[PDB]
């Protein structure tokens, strides 16, 4: 089962788009998808019907078009990001209004139109002699499994708009980062401005997890999916640089739309039981320094079949206001279960599981539990210590009628 | 305040009165009713509905 499902639409600037890059389409209908090509300025192209989504996925390769047809725009798109559909952006040096916007409702930040990276260094010999033809390292590669693929992968061609990623947004994600020399200028003129990117901070491939879960990944390049560089073997125009028989264009490809189309990495929670120690039930509200025992379960998606989840970092808390008590869970018969006694500070607490991790769906549980203070009943009696106060007392009862007996007979 | 505590009293016991936590109010520190009220006015209108 996909979390999204296969319903994918299309956008060309051009038909010719799809010849130029069947490799790619072939394989992504290879899984199953169910593809649908349309024009981008096409008139008739629409998202939304009577509320429903009409297309699970959308993939934008329409970087020249200014403007798009029909009812889709830019506020029509952030909706459906938001629905959870999952959307992939490519770009190029002519790119369109449109594509910038988005990117900046999105957190990243576009360079100006006619700009290109610019690497004098790392060049493919096979450019055409204005150095914008990068041959990207590996190393720059996010350190993500889930994401990228554990597979190694060779120098990957890019060419297209360097785009920087705003450090406000948390969700960002710097998939793949440009070379130490490589910036982002306009080729042509003199850089006597600072770059919009320089160094690393330039973005070559980045991608965006929402709230909701939603992932969308912008690519600088619309040539980085082209059948030309998939098959194009790749030579650093330094001196002294391998020859490598074929670029890695096609497997990080593969890698990545996997991760945009809930393909990997996708986790459910599912049931989770609180009760108190050797109880079956949970009780309407706990005494202070009691022990109770948590049991949570969780779900990894693979290969369309949800599986008992292996991840072993879970941490649980017991909240008020700050974390009381956190603590690891256990992997036990299949669930996270610890047992654990609760403060001596009475409240509306809340048991908190928050395990967000790099490239895997952000899981937040939370269930709310009251401790109460204890009951007067409860409270220790006949205390040893105090003996000598019981006996002061019986002992007033005993004299009292004692004395009551004599005196009225004396 | 009056009025929803002697309903509690009332219905539930004085037992369960005395002991009883409120955790719908001062959230999330809670409050105790039992010990940090006067039982007086709760008590005499109970008694009269019985």
């Amino acid at each position: 089962v996909c979390a999204s499902g296969p319903r994918t639409l299309v956008l060309l600037d051009n038909l010719n788009v799809r010849e130029t890059h069947s490799l790619f389409f072939r394989s992504l209908k290879d899984r199953g998808f169910e593809l649908t090509f349309k024009t981008a300025d096409d008139p008739s192209l629409s998202l939304i019907k009577y509320g429903e989504f009409l297309y699970d996925n959308l993939i934008i390769f329409s970087p020249s078009v200014e403007d798009f047809g029909g009812n889709i725009n830019v506020e029509t798109i952030s909706a459906f990001i938001d629905g959870g559909g999952s959307v992939l952006v490519a770009a190029s040096s002519d790119i369109g209004d449109p594509l910038r916007e988005l990117g900046s409702e999105c957190g990243i930040e576009f360079d100006e139109e006619k700009t290109a990276v610019i690497d004098h260094h790392n060049y493919d010999i096979s450019d055409l002699g204005q150095h914008t033809l990068i041959v990207a390292d590996t190393e720059n590669l996010l350190k993500a499994p889930t994401i990228v693929g554990k597979s190694s992968l060779n120098p990957i061609l890019f060419r297209g708009v360097g785009m920087v990623a705003d450090p406000d947004n948390p969700l960002v994600l710097d998939i793949l980062t440009g070379s130490s020399t490589s910036y982002s200028f306009f080729p042509d003129k003199p850089i006597t401005q600072y770059p919009h990117a320089v160094g690393k901070n330039t973005l070559l491939i980045a991608g965006l997890q929402a709230r909701n879960n939603a992932r969308v990944i912008f690519s600088g390049s619309l040539d980085f999916f082209s059948d030309s560089f998939f098959n194009s073997a790749v030579q650093k125009a330094a001196p002294g640089s391998q020859r490598y028989s074929q670029t890695g264009n096609y497997e990080l490809a593969v890698a990545l739309s996997r991760w945009v189309f809930k393909e990997e990495g996708v986790l459910r929670v599912g049931p989770v039981s609180h009760h108190r120690v050797g109880e079956t039930a949970p009780p309407n509200a706990y005494t202070v320094t009691d022990l109770v025992e948590y049991s949570i379960v969780i779900q990894q998606l693979s290969n369309g079949k949800w599986v008992p989840f292996d991840g072993d970092d879970i941490q649980l808390e017991f909240v008020r206001i700050d974390p009381f008590v956190r603590t690891f869970l256990k992997k036990k018969g299949g669930k996270y279960s610890v047992q654990f006694k609760l403060p001596d500070v009475y409240g509306v607490f809340q048991f908190k599981v928050d395990y967000n991790r790099l490239g895997y769906t952000h899981l937040y549980s939370s269930t709310q539990v009251s401790v109460r203070p204890l009951q007067h009943t409860q409270y220790e009696r006949f205390i040893p210590s105090a003996y000598p106060y019981y006996a002061s007392a019986f002992s007033m009862m005993l004299g009292l009628f004692i004395f009551s007996i004599v005196f009225l007979h004396m | 305040f009056n009025y929803r505590t002697t309903r509690f009293l009332a219905e539930e016991g004085f037992y369960k009165f005395h002991n009883w936590f409120d955790d719908r109010a001062w959230y999330p520190l809670g409050r105790i009713i039992g010990g940090t009220i006067y039982p007086g006015l709760m008590i005499t209108s109970a008694a009269i509905y019985h």
